[PDB]
């Protein structure tokens, strides 16, 4: 039950440290990659008393590779998995997806076919990218694009990071951004956004940490995956595999993205203040304070929903919380899916890790959602996007580097396509 | 190349038994012509003897159609 | 000498499998390690129905596990009496279904059925007289909808005589698992409607409610509802296994209980259910287990008995009782409530006694009753189904499979029909 | 008791590893002598 | 950095024999009914 | 009893297989010592020409 | 008293006689130096028939190793059970075969042959009763396919009355182990379909089917396949070797199987085989023995039996039993399976019982199936024929050594006319 | 059992000096050449406790025989065994096949007859030389020549280094590799191509060495020897013999060139962070970047492949291993075979040398393969042959020494006949 998690860029392979740390403290491995069979879906162990993880990290500027490669895991990954160019696209789509792309992607995709062939019971690839750059955006989406075409059905889970509203530190992410989702509708399976000054008011309210920086952000993405794992790694009550979501929450082939919220985020101090128990813990994962993504559902109708739930949980309960939500009117439905819910417990409470801001608790619940607000972020996007494109703005790199205004009219084209496939979806 | 059916192992030999895992080749058990169409099926018997297409040393007659 | 096969589909059907065969076990007198302890000759007499005896006092389950993925059957493994199952009845896929009725009768049903089919053909000649099939699952998932459906399929085209009892788990409204659930259950429903001998409804919401107002348990866990659903199964098998005053096998309750071969959808109940406390405030009687067997707030189902008409009921008694009680309490029971039977039926109740009750009680008993009250349920499911499909929600993971919008029409047709019969009978 | 010569009865030893070794010795052979050679099997 | 066991079998006591032949199993030496004098 | 003798001789071959999978594990940890003793990359001819 | 002349053919003959006369020598109580310490003298009886005495019970086997490379020879004497064997017995060649049936059956066959034949007309006449000669080799190599073929060719032209079995291993395009399988397999079959009396067909890939789905082994070295094929012949030869019920010899068996003389292509099965981990979960009796040997899983030919009709079975018992269940089992397993017997020959199926069972077994049992399946095998290694043959592939190395392409062609049609002549008996 | 190794040039002698200390310490044999009988296919004993290799290396310049003779292996080898010219080819394969061969290979033909008259079970001869100079060329190439009258039939393998695409270090090379060829078509049986710059690749990628010198490369070229020779001196499950490549590698009489590669080639500390099974090293083995030969099989089509394995090797996993490489897309075979495929299995493990870096693995792998890339690298060395040929650039020197043009026009159209057999046999 393998499932294969490669990263692309600066932020997908930071958020790759956290991850791995927290498997690692997860499955009781210490760092120089030997313990002191759940770990076999993550890491893959070779001969006596060595386990190397199923991943690649892969990224244009060497600096931050060579910082993993002489960090504290340097034992632990295999070097062949660590790829790493010479020079950036520099937040260039073009330059990442026709320039170096092209002589990247060849390498990427030799090593990703040896770990699938090791693999046996291949659950799906997870891709970990911020589409604001311009390796991530270019050739993470020429890497989905090539992974695709290569293997067809297998689940491709894309947790995205996409540009902040108004928090901001390029200005032609709009740019890469709509290129990067264009190609993105066509061959990502599920895709979840991860907006940045989300989790930075998630850390400042609730963690009431006041200068949080990278790596509180890249903890709570760890959290977020490993208890959507926590399926496939433990047994519970009610188990859950990849595969699922697939079917679950993309009601129509193009409409592929959903909210990420996860419940409690609570200090050390507030967890001796408050007790927390599945009603509570259900009602505050639907907040939109308590979001992975800048946007506000009571705007929209939830289309669909899936609650994973960790630790200390029965099922009567969370079959209460779920009726009295539904029975309520606070939030409404789209009337076309009355059974707009899906459930799942597993029993491992989630971990700490030591240096970390999280207190341990009972139980927990990740919420990933499909709603309307996401077409309402595409259509602020587009705004942006638009103000440039205007005035044929920085669009003079892409061309240098290879590609024209067909691809731009395309691409915007296509979002309009689909902001008109959201309104009419949400009639 | 082609594969034949096994009937009887043909089962553990699905490519994602082999742990392939992504889209196996299909030309191979196509061009093969099975009774039923699927890799389970009976071949076609044949009958009489086979003349040489080709001339000696591996080179195709005139007469014989060829790919480009 | 009459012999029942298990199956079990899906996660819900393993889990629920795993508890029925902890709970026959223990009735028997077998340890975990699988060899026979027990006091009674009485238990040898009839364990044939369910073991086989493999070496000095080894016995092992007549029962086929079956799903997609490896973490059900592991997690039903490491358990207690996880020692017992064969290792050769594990016929087991590798991929996965996900809740899709289409991957699960279609795609991985093509390729695990022969597998399947195989082992329940060895199981089902190894015996003298077959008796019947019993299959255990719910009709929300692919792995166990689907897969066995197909198998029920498949079972009914090759031994179309034996009896076939399908305990089937089917969603409520209140909590819904899967957002595919009513797509799954209709079709289910389609083929469960001309395939299926007799179905036995249970539902997650009623048991639920079981065990939150009756039992007044904290935490109701899914071991506790499995737990019910197997003694309800237990103690439909009871006569089978155990000698009694006035025998009964599954046969003659099918035969009793369906008046036309379209309907064959029963509800289920079980007595007696007290409260932690209140156990030692009620008395052992059979007025006392009939007064609780007929309560519309102890069947596990979501449907409501008094808004339609019983058409026919049987009940199951255990223990050492006197049969004057048993008919007197039926018949003042069919009696008072006039109104809600049939009336061109007389007597419509089947009442069967057994001698052997289930270990730690007195006495016991078991209520199947079918009525025209579950046409709610199926019109339930039907709009949600008909909702969707109006607008062609959900339809591409399952027409890009090789189905077609021809199956679902028909499913609703059958659906549809089934529906409006039990409303010209009700 | 011995165990018995079955099909199912053998330990799974790694095949690189042997105490013995695998020199494959030339206790089967043929003098040179002429056209016409002779066969020599060696204890 | 921060399952059942079960004991090996003995062998029987009684050793099993295999070589038992059916002629040599059902044929073994047997008397009955002495002779009986005649009365007077 | 010839049950019985057949569950010594299954019993006897898994603890044989268990002392087999023990020499397997000695020998994998034997081969990895022997590589970090001597077949270290900083051990070779050309290490004078490639030494960083 | 009647004398079995054994003769192992190429590498996998040599090592599946080496595992043979193994299992062979610890069935007698024979030990690896030579000397007998058996326990009843009911071995002592009947080992005439493979051994020869020598000097104070040394007890030497009937054996001709024989091929073109000493290589495989080196290795067999220095592995144990390799003093039994005479010296004087061995065959050496210099020049190797080359996986050429050319090499095999033209050129070295011209000067090694009349050794062999001097050494096998030595060793057959040194006996007084000969039965007939039981010959392993391959179809797929050199050395074992083609030199084994013409020795078969020159044994049946000198002794054209004794009986001769044939255990050749087959091969598949699966189990690609060489690039000539076809030029090799289909020649070798059309000599065989002439000269051999009766042939029992192996593949690799049916014993890896077998030692993965009834044994599930980790790691089934060729030691466990030659064990298993060893154990196959010495359950065909035990009825020659011990007393029974209901004896029947090799040439009882060839009559009972044998309908018309090109019908000669058997597919064989071997049971219990049971793994470690089920042996505790399962029982042996004769119903038991009989479900095994009747299912296609524990067959040995890429052929499913089910894929045609059974012209002939033959099944020998071993151990003490009950001929009324024997029979009965025979019966029914003949009258459940209505579709895939025979209709023209009534009651297709001759049994056999010894008393002697294996070493450590209470009850084993060994299946001969003269079934119509076989012309799928032989099809699929046709149509590989004359792919190849179509362009000329690798034929100059058969071309410059003397044989003439009308070889190929009169192959090709022998063996096409007898799938022919098996469809129309189907 | 024997099988004699012939050496020709500075190339030949060289790989010859690391085979034979390869297969000293594969047998245990000192350097003195006593041991402190699977030698009996390599080194003839002769009278009490010394070993005498049977080969010869034979060459004309004097320095690199001398240096093998005043190097550490004095005693090892037969003075009279190092058959020393005393002047060069220059790079002429005239030169090297008129003037001076014609002296020496009357004397290097004695030897090689004492040889064989010496040993008694000749499997066959093999070959060493590089076609890109004068002395393996020219005099190598009459040698065959005089052998192939000599013997005929005996097995005469060929493990010959063509020149490199571009990496070069001379400039006549193509009309020596060409004139050669010429030669090599109708007299060696089975030729193995061998190229340093993929050689070169194969060592910075896999053995991670920047600066390899020629003596890395003898290395493994002495383990592929060893590794397909193996089956000889060691017995196996499944073993295999010299003759047998001949009947199951060459489809027609003139198509024998073949594509060998080898694996696992891995250096120590990637051998301690990932474990080497069957099919991982057999999927390496037909990977296209671990060819020995600079060349891509994807570009064509497969002919016929052997499979030699060393090591801890069961027969199931390889016959699984070879099943998945059939179903697998990414390669194709030929229209012909059905089987095309030639499996071998020997229990010994290869050894290691001290000072090398080759890590000490379980099991190994050596691939022999036939296909059209054969046809493109010979296209190539056509072309820039033709570039040179048009203008009658370096022809004097062989019409001063004694050929003439109508050697040159001859190989050049046996070499276009070649190009249309290879064209037609792939249709
Ligand atoms: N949430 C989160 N976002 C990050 C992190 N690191 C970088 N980013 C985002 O990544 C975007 C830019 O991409 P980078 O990952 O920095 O670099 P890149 O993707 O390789 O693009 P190039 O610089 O052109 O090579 C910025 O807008 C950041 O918001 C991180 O640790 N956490
Ligand atoms: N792989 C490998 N190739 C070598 C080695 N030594 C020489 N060569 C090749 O040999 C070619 C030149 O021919 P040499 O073998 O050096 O000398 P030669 O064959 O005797 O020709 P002459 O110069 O006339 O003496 C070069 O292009 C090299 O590619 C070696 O040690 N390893
Ligand atoms: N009574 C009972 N119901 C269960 C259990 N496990 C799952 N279910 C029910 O099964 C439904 C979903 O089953 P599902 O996961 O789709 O089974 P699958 O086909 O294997 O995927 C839920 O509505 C649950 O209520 C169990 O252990 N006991
Ligand atoms: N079962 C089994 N088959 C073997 C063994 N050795 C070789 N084979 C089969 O024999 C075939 C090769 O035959 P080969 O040895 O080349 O025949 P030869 O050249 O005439 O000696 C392969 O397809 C193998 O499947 C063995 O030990 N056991
Ligand atoms: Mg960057
Ligand atoms: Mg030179």
């Amino acid at each position: 039950r393998e499932v294969i998690s490669i990263h692309i860029g600066q932020a997908g392979i930071q958020v790759g440290n956290a991850c791995w740390e927290l498997y690692c403290l997860e499955h009781g491995i210490q760092p120089d990659g030997q313990m002191p069979d759940a770990f076999n879906t993550f890491f893959s162990e070779t001969g006596a008393g060595k386990h190397v993880p199923r991943c690649i990290f892969l990224d244009l500027e060497p600096t931050v590779v060579d910082e993993v490669r002489t960090g504290t895991y340097r034992q632990l990954f295999h070097p062949e998995q660590l790829i790493s160019g010479k020079e950036d696209a520099a937040n260039n789509f073009a330059r990442g997806h026709y320039t170096i792309g092209k002589e990247i992607v060849d390498l990427a995709l030799d090593r990703i076919r040896k770990l699938a062939d090791n693999c046996t019971g291949l659950q799906g690839f997870l891709v970990f990218n911020a589409v604001g750059g311009g390796t991530g955006s270019g050739l993470g989406s020429l890497l989905l694009e090539r992974l695709s075409v290569d293997y067809g059905k297998k689940s491709k889970l894309g947790f995205t990071v996409y540009p902040s509203p108004q928090v901001s530190t390029a200005v032609v992410e709009p740019y890469n951004s709509v290129l990067s989702t264009h190609s993105l509708l066509e061959h990502t399976d599920v895709a979840v956004m991860l907006d940045n000054e989300a989790i930075y008011d998630i850390c400042r309210r609730s963690l009431d940490i006041e200068r949080p920086t990278y790596t509180n952000l890249n903890r709570l993405i760890a959290q977020v995956i490993s208890s959507l794992t926590a399926s496939l790694r433990f047994d519970g009550a009610l188990n859950v595999d990849i595969t699922e979501f697939q079917t679950n929450l993309v009601p129509y082939p193009r409409i592929h993205f959903m909210l990420s919220s996860y419940a409690p985020i609570i200090s050390a101090e507030k967890a001796y203040h408050e007790q927390l128990s599945v009603a509570e813990i259900t009602n505050a994962a639907f907040e939109p304070a308590s979001m992975m993504v800048k946007c506000d559902p009571r705007h929209g109708k939830y289309m669909a929903c899936c609650l994973m739930y960790r630790g200390d949980v029965v099922p009567k309960d969370v079959n209460a919380s779920v009726a009295t939500i539904k029975t309520k009117r606070t939030i409404q439905f789209v009337d076309w899916c009355p059974t707009g819910f899906k459930c799942g417990i597993n029993y491992q409470p989630p971990t700490v890790v030591p240096g970390g801001d999280l207190a341990k608790v009972q139980r927990a619940v990740c919420m990933i959602s499909n709603s309307t607000a996401i077409g309402e972020i595409f259509s602020r996007l587009d705004h942006k996007f638009d103000l440039m494109y205007a005035k044929r703005a920085f669009v003079h790199w892409y061309v240098g580097e290879g590609m024209e205004e067909g691809e731009f009219s395309e691409a915007r084209e296509d979002l309009a396509a689909l902001e008109k496939d959201f309104e009419e979806v949400g009639a | 190349s082609r594969s034949y059916p096994g009937e009887q192992v043909e089962h553990a030999f699905n490519s994602k038994r082999l742990k392939n895992w992504e889209v196996p080749a299909v030309d191979k058990s196509q061009a093969i012509s099975t009774s039923t169409g699927t890799r389970f099926g009976t071949l076609q018997p044949r009958s009489g003897r086979t003349q040489f297409i080709v001339d000696d040393n591996g080179h195709l007659k005139s007469g014989v159609p060829k790919l480009e | 000498m009459r012999e029942i096969v298990h199956i079990q589909g899906g996660q819900c059907g393993n889990q629920i499998g795993a508890k029925f065969w902890e709970v026959v076990s223990d009735e028997h007198g077998i340890d975990p390690t699988g060899t026979y302890h027990g006091d009674s000759d009485l238990q040898l007499e009839r364990i044939n129905v369910y073991f086989n005896e493999a070496t000095g006092g080894r016995y092992v389950p007549r029962a086929i596990l079956m799903d997609l993925e490896p973490g059900t059957m592991d997690s039903v493994r490491s358990g207690p009496y996880g020692q017992i199952f064969r290792p050769d009845n594990f016929v087991f896929g590798q991929t996965g279904a996900g809740n899709n009725w289409a991957k699960g009768h279609y795609t991985e049903g093509a390729e695990l059925i022969d597998s399947v089919l195989d082992v329940v053909r060895k199981e089902a000649e190894s015996c003298d007289c077959l008796q019947g099939f019993q299959v255990c699952h719910s009709l929300g998932g692919g792995t166990g909808s689907g897969m066995g459906t197909l198998l029920i399929s498949k079972i009914r085209e090759e031994y179309p005589d034996r009896m076939m009892l399908t305990f089937s788990v089917v969603p409520s409204p209140k909590v819904s698992d899967t957002v595919v659930e009513p797509y799954n259950a209709t079709l289910s429903v389609h083929q469960l409607v001309e395939n299926a001998d007799e179905c036995m409804v249970l539902d997650n919401e009623a048991l639920y409610d079981i065990c939150f107002r009756t039992l007044k348990l904290t935490t109701p866990t899914f071991g506790d509802l499995n737990h019910l659903i197997s003694a309800v199964m237990s103690g439909i098998t009871c006569c089978l296994r155990f000698p009694g005053q006035l025998n009964a096998d599954l046969r003659k309750l099918a035969v009793n209980l369906i008046p036309f071969p379209r309907l064959h959808f029963f509800m289920v109940g079980f007595t007696p259910l007290t409260s932690r406390g209140s156990q030692q405030y009620r008395a052992l009687t059979v007025p006392e287990l009939t007064q609780q067997m007929w309560d519309a707030k102890n069947m596990m189902c979501a449907a409501d008995p008094r808004h339609g008409r019983y058409l026919t009921a049987s009940a199951l008694f255990r223990g050492r009782m006197s049969t004057k009680e048993v008919d007197e309490q039926m018949l003042n029971v069919q009696n008072k409530n006039s109104s809600y039977f049939v009336e061109w039926i007389p007597n419509n109740v089947k009442s069967s006694v057994c001698d052997i009750p289930p270990k730690g009680l007195k006495m016991s008993a078991t209520f199947i009753g079918n009525s025209t009250a579950i046409q709610e349920m199926f019109k339930r499911v039907s709009e949600q189904f008909t909702a969707m499909f109006r607008r062609k929600a959900f339809l591409h993971w399952y027409t890009g499979e090789g189905m077609d919008e021809m199956e679902f029409t028909e499913a609703e047709s059958n659906m549809n029909d089934l529906v409006s019969e039990y409303q010209q009978y009700q | 008791p011995p165990i018995p010569k079955l099909p199912g009865y053998t330990v799974c030893l790694p095949q690189s590893l042997s105490d013995k070794g695998f020199k494959k010795g030339q206790t089967l052979t043929y003098v040179n002598g002429y056209q016409r050679e002779d066969a020599l099997a060696q204890v | 950095m921060a399952r059942p066991t079960r004991n090996a079998t003995a062998p029987p006591p009684a050793m099993p024999s295999i070589y038992d032949t059916t002629y040599r199993a059902h044929y073994i030496p047997k008397e009955g009914e002495p002779r009986v004098g005649p009365g007077t | 009893a010839f049950a019985r003798l057949t569950a010594y001789f299954d019993d006897q071959l898994t603890l044989m297989q268990q002392e087999a999978d023990q020499i397997r594990k000695a020998y994998n940890h034997d081969t990895e010592a022997f590589r970090q003793q001597q077949q270290l990359k900083h051990t070779r001819r050309e290490w004078d020409i490639n030494r960083p």
